[PDB]
RNA sequence: GCAGGCGCGCAAAUUACCCAAUCCUAAUUCAGGGAGGUAGUGACAAUAAAUAACGAUACAGGGCCCAUUCGGGUCUUGUAAUUGGAAUGAGUACAAUGUAAAUACCUUAACGAGGAACAAUUGGAGGGCAAGUCUGGUGCCAG
């Protein structure tokens, strides 16, 4: 009750498939979305990954970590509904992957 | 040098905070409370329900100025004789007067809340 | 508390595979 | 250290900018440290004012407090009453630190050069080499500040660059 | 089997390692007796550490009140003397102004007696009378005029008594305990309750009376004749403010 | 040129030992070389470098003066008696060395505890 | 692993389950073990154990522990954080100190391996 | 033939923006922005400078008539 | 109990040194003591400092900054790695002190700076660019 998912701030989620591969407009809010299986509930929700250029790190069933989003305004292409961003993929922070410090193991 | 006004004195009495010891405990310095005679006009015109505020405004610590303007609009007299000088610290509790003061750049103002004065825009408050 | 536990029990979550 | 109540005011930001600028400081934490000890020193000074005159608690501890503050030098000896401790303020506290004091004493030509040659262990207060800016030289040891005996600005050997360049000019 | 909640009159710091010396069993209680280790190491600094304290005890060197007693944790406490042949010294160790244990420096003819408040007296066995004083000196055959809360002058060379001291109005008394610890004087009045809380009341130059329970205090002597040279010029501890006032005067 | 001074010279015939706080002033040297300063201390005292012993040094901040604790006394035989083994190893007048640090001698005496018998063994 | 050939290094990274990884702390890291680490990272990470040999840096044990903390930080940022590495000293009569060797053999005795999909 | 690792693989601070030598030293930027804030309020007010520097050869920057910069009392 | 580990396929002090200190125990100055002390690890808190300081010269003035409305004020503005010697400690290390021995601190020979490359990070706010791509449609636009 203390969070968008149970009470935890983060929850490991299994990526089903990349939403919006076939969106033509780059960096579009349909493009930077992904289906993810909550484990501690076991159900499928949809979530953001910022920077669709670094969308292509996470692909499929790679136990990503799922944090909150927190819309601090009213962006134009921003669809509602999603409040989950991706913060890590398979253990390593995908922000660190985007600024190419670390490496994704498999 | 702390300018005073009417709702500040009334709120200070109904919160039972003393004037000079309250200012010393809020600000940790000697404060000279200063009442314009144009604001003592309003504190007289409030009527007999505020005789406590009147005889606590009459106090030899609270040394009083002298105004020169027709009528008794204390808020405009306060904002005028502040933005002429920027040496005073305004004590108030009026919302619109607070907005005028925190619009003009860089005087400090204080207001009673809870059971002690709080001071807004002064750097060396601690 | 529940605060130091309900975030650390997600270390028990993974992808189900076989060995 | 002590954090302010509402730290992100533009008035307090310009305050910290001015104090750090004209006294040569390294962040806002120095201002907060000496502002915290100023706050505790006048919060301990005001309740002695609120209690009665010639209460021997007030008499003895007020004479103790102003005997300390005269010796540090933030309180001139013409104002030997306790309400002047209330009237004291924080630029008098960071005026007495060793960096600003040596810049006022000369021999440094800028506040940050004063800080950096203090940190190069060049300046000794009488006998002891001191390599910290925030020192608060007392009124007796004001006139004891000159360069260290083991410093090339004092009377020691010329430094590393000096003897290296003297050797290369010997070449 | 451990310590560091030591009685804070032992001048013991906190960063001297963890444990304090546990006083072994002996004459006195633990709360009012200091051991020879805390004496010879960090009270007059004749040694540095416990190894050399063991050296200067098993050198046959120390003699607490007439005998060697090679034991580091030996609770030689109140009213004892500690003689050392080298360094010429005899230490009657007593109380003082603030409460801790003041050393003396005592010559031989004052160092060849101590004195003791009697703790109880009975008839031991075979008709023989029976006196025990505060250090466990269970001594036979007193003079028959025995009271309790009473001072006997122990000869300390051979363990008999050499002199007897009664107690009434107008003869000195010295406190060991309470808030008023280490203080002399006896001249107000001799009040007694039943069930305790009674004291031989205490003089002052300004007639300041200190009343405690009668187990703590005991007689030194009489006016002009106390049987011990007294510490720090007969310490009554008037005031620090009166001390600074006398400093401004003279 | 250095200058070694002493202070709080208190005698102690309980160890026949004269103890003090020594302070050296070296205006430009790094340190004062414990052996060299103790033999100069024996020279300014009566005698016996081997029976003087100074042990508690530290150089104060900024250089120039070091302060430590110093023991002098007579009679090197009771210097062998009344001084600890590490200091008698530090000077060249005694030496003690073992091999088995803690665990090796610990397992050695545990093995002897296991054995309990003297030197008999058959096949 | 023969250390001159990616031709071997690739398939050893494919088949291996534990890799103990031989840095020399006298020299810091090298691109051979960085290459092997990335090959293992992309083909699926086996369980990695660092070991740092050639600790004959100098008498400067301050330099020794500074190089060791730089090595363990660069190791933790590049295999998982807080991974285990063992500091071997110089070789003594044909082989390493048996203390660290016995501790290493203890850890690989309790390693508890994990599945990878390939 | 001994290879090594070079600077980027050693430090691993890859793909950063352009940072600043000014921001490297947390005192210097407060020295070098107090210097600007000195020269900023040369424009806001007309702060005192030290008085008559040379001999008085004019204020060197103009004088205008229809402008009084003096605060009036209501 | 101490050290190290395990119980998940996703994780964090060393299976270090010593009775030298403080004490304790014993046939007892000594021996023992994973009580206890030291070291290593330790972005768990706390305290103090550095990551540069001082000049010289040459130029650009269509120059800067503060103004919600065409207002105000100032080389006493900026760039040139143009360029110069001074000073130092991170690091290095003879040594010496330190300690049971060693490490650490303090002290110190000789070294050790110019992009002082001996190369400070984390965020946040904004633009601008193509013979380029994609979408909408009242040309040349908008997204
Ligand atoms: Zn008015």
């Amino acid at each position: 009750k203390s969070s968008p998912f149970g009470g935890s701030s983060h929850a490991k989620g299994i990526v089903l498939e990349k939403l919006g591969i076939e969106s033509k407009q780059p960096n579009s809010a349909i493009r930077k979305c992904v289906r993810v299986q909550l484990i501690k509930n076991g159900k499928k929700v949809t979530a953001f990954v910022p920077n669709d250029g670094c969308l292509n790190f996470v692909d499929e069933n790679d136990e990503v970590l799922l944090a909150g989003f927190g819309r601090k305004g009213k962006a134009k292409g921003d669809i509602p509904g999603v409040r989950f961003k991706v913060v890590k993929v398979s253990g390593v922070s995908l922000l660190a992957l985007w600024k190419e410090k670390k490496e994704k193991p498999r | 040098q702390v300018l005073i006004d009417t709702n500040f004195i009334n709120f200070s009495i109904q919160k039972k905070v003393d004037i000079v010891r309250g200012m010393m405990d809020c600000l940790l310095a000697k404060c000279n409370p200063l009442i314009t005679d144009c604001v003592m006009a309003e504190l007289e015109k409030l009527g007999p329900k505020y005789r406590i505020a009147l005889k606590l405004a009459r106090d030899p610590r609270i040394k009083r100025l002298s105004c020169s303007h027709k009528g008794t609009y204390a808020d405009d007299c306060l904002v005028h004789r502040v933005l002429q000088h920027k040496c005073y610290i305004v004590a108030t509790n009026d919302a619109g007067l607070k907005q005028r003061i925190r619009k003009i750049p860089g005087i400090p103002l204080m207001s009673v809340g809870g059971h002690a004065y709080v001071i807004e825009k002064l750097p060396d408050v601690f | 508390t529940m605060q130091r536990s309900s975030d650390v029990n997600e270390r028990k979550l993974h992808v189900p595979m076989v060995d | 250290y002590s954090t302010p109540k509402r730290p992100y005011e533009s008035s307090r930001l310009d305050a910290e900018l001015k104090l750090a600028g004209e006294f040569g400081l390294k962040n806002k934490k120095e201002i907060y440290r000496i502002s915290f000890q100023l706050s505790k020193i006048r919060r301990a000074a005001r309740d002695l004012l609120t209690r009665d005159e010639k209460d021997p608690k007030r008499l003895f501890e007020g004479n103790a407090l102003i005997r300390r503050l005269v010796r540090v030098g933030v309180l001139s000896e013409d104002k030997k009453k306790l309400d002047y401790v209330l009237a004291l303020k924080v630029e008098d506290f960071l005026e007495r630190r060793l960096q600003t004091q040596v810049y006022k004493l000369g021999l440094a030509k800028s506040v940050h050069h004063a800080r950096v040659l203090i940190t190069q262990r060049h300046i000794a207060v009488g006998k002891q080499i001191v390599n910290i800016p925030s020192f608060m030289v007392r009124l007796d040891s004001e006139k004891h500040i000159d360069f260290a005996p083991t410093s090339p600005f004092g009377g020691a050997r010329p430094g590393r660059v000096a003897r290296r360049n003297a050797a290369r000019k010997a070449e | 089997l451990k310590r560091l909640a030591a009685p804070h009159h032992w001048l013991l710091d906190k960063l001297s390692g963890c444990y304090a010396p546990r006083p072994s069993a002996g004459p006195h209680k633990l709360r009012e007796s200091l051991p020879l280790i805390v004496f010879l190491r960090n009270r007059l600094k004749y040694a540095l550490n416990g190894r050399e304290v063991k050296a200067i005890l098993m050198q046959r060197h120390v003699k607490v009140d007439g005998k060697v007693r090679t034991d580091t944790t030996y609770p030689a406490g109140f009213m004892d003397v500690i003689t050392l042949d080298a360094t010429n010294e005899n230490f009657r160790l007593v109380y003082d102004v603030k409460g801790r244990f003041a050393v003396h420096r005592i010559t031989d003819e004052e160092a060849s007696y101590k004195l003791g408040k009697v703790k109880k007296v009975q008839l031991g066995k075979k008709g023989v009378p029976y006196v025990v004083t505060h250090d466990g000196r269970t001594i036979r055959y007193p003079d028959p005029n025995i009271k309790v809360n009473d001072t006997v002058k122990i000869d300390l060379a051979s363990g008999k008594i050499t002199d007897f001291i009664k107690f009434d109005a107008g003869k000195l008394v010295y406190v060991t305990g309470g808030r008023n610890l280490g203080r002399i004087g006896t001249i107000v009045h001799k009040e007694r309750h039943d069930g305790g809380f009674d004291l031989v009341h205490i003089k002052d130059s300004l007639d300041n009376t200190f009343v405690t329970r009668l187990n703590n205090v005991f007689v030194i002597g009489e006016q002009g004749k106390p049987y011990i040279s007294l510490p720090k010029g007969k310490g009554i501890k008037l005031s620090i403010a009166e001390e600074r006032d006398r400093r401004r005067a003279q | 040129a250095v200058t070694i001074r002493t202070r709080k010279v208190i005698s102690n015939p309980l160890l026949a030992r004269k103890q003090f706080v020594v302070d050296v002033l070296h205006p430009n040297r790094a340190n004062v070389s414990k052996d060299e300063l103790r033999e100069k201390l024996a020279e300014v005292y009566k005698a016996e470098k081997d029976a003087v012993s100074v042990f508690g040094f530290r150089t104060q901040f900024g250089g120039g003066k070091s302060v430590g604790f110093g023991l002098v006394y007579n009679s090197v035989a009771e210097a062998k008696k009344f001084e600890p083994t590490y200091r008698l190893v530090r000077y060249g007048l005694a030496e003690k060395v073992e091999k088995a640090s803690r665990q090796q001698r610990k397992q050695k005496k545990n093995r002897d505890k296991k054995i309990f018998g003297t030197g008999k063994r058959l096949a | 692993c023969p250390a001159d050939d990616l031709n071997a290094m690739i398939d050893i990274a494919k088949i291996a389950d534990l890799v103990l990884l031989l840095i020399d702390g006298n020299f810091g890291f090298e691109m051979e073990t960085m290459e092997f680490l990335n090959i293992a990272q992309h083909h699926g990470m086996p369980r990695v154990l660092g070991v740092a040999t050639h600790l004959d840096l100098f008498k400067s044990q301050s330099t020794l522990r500074a190089s060791k903390k730089r090595l363990k930080h660069r190791f933790w940022t590049e295999v998982y954080q807080g991974a285990k590495l063992f500091y071997l000293s110089g070789v003594i009569n044909g082989r390493y100190p048996d203390r660290e060797i016995l501790n290493l053999s203890r850890f690989i005795s309790v390693m508890k391996f994990r599945p990878l999909k390939w | 033939g001994k290879r090594a690792i070079n600077y980027q693989i050693l430090k691993n601070k890859g793909l950063t923006p352009k940072r600043n030598k000014d921001n490297r030293n947390s005192r210097v930027k407060k020295r070098k922005k107090y210097q600007k804030a000195q020269k900023k309020l040369k424009s806001v007010r007309a702060v005192y400078s030290g008085g008559q520097s040379g001999v008085y050869e004019g204020e060197k920057t103009g004088i205008k008539k229809g402008l009084t910069r003096s605060v009036k009392f209501k």
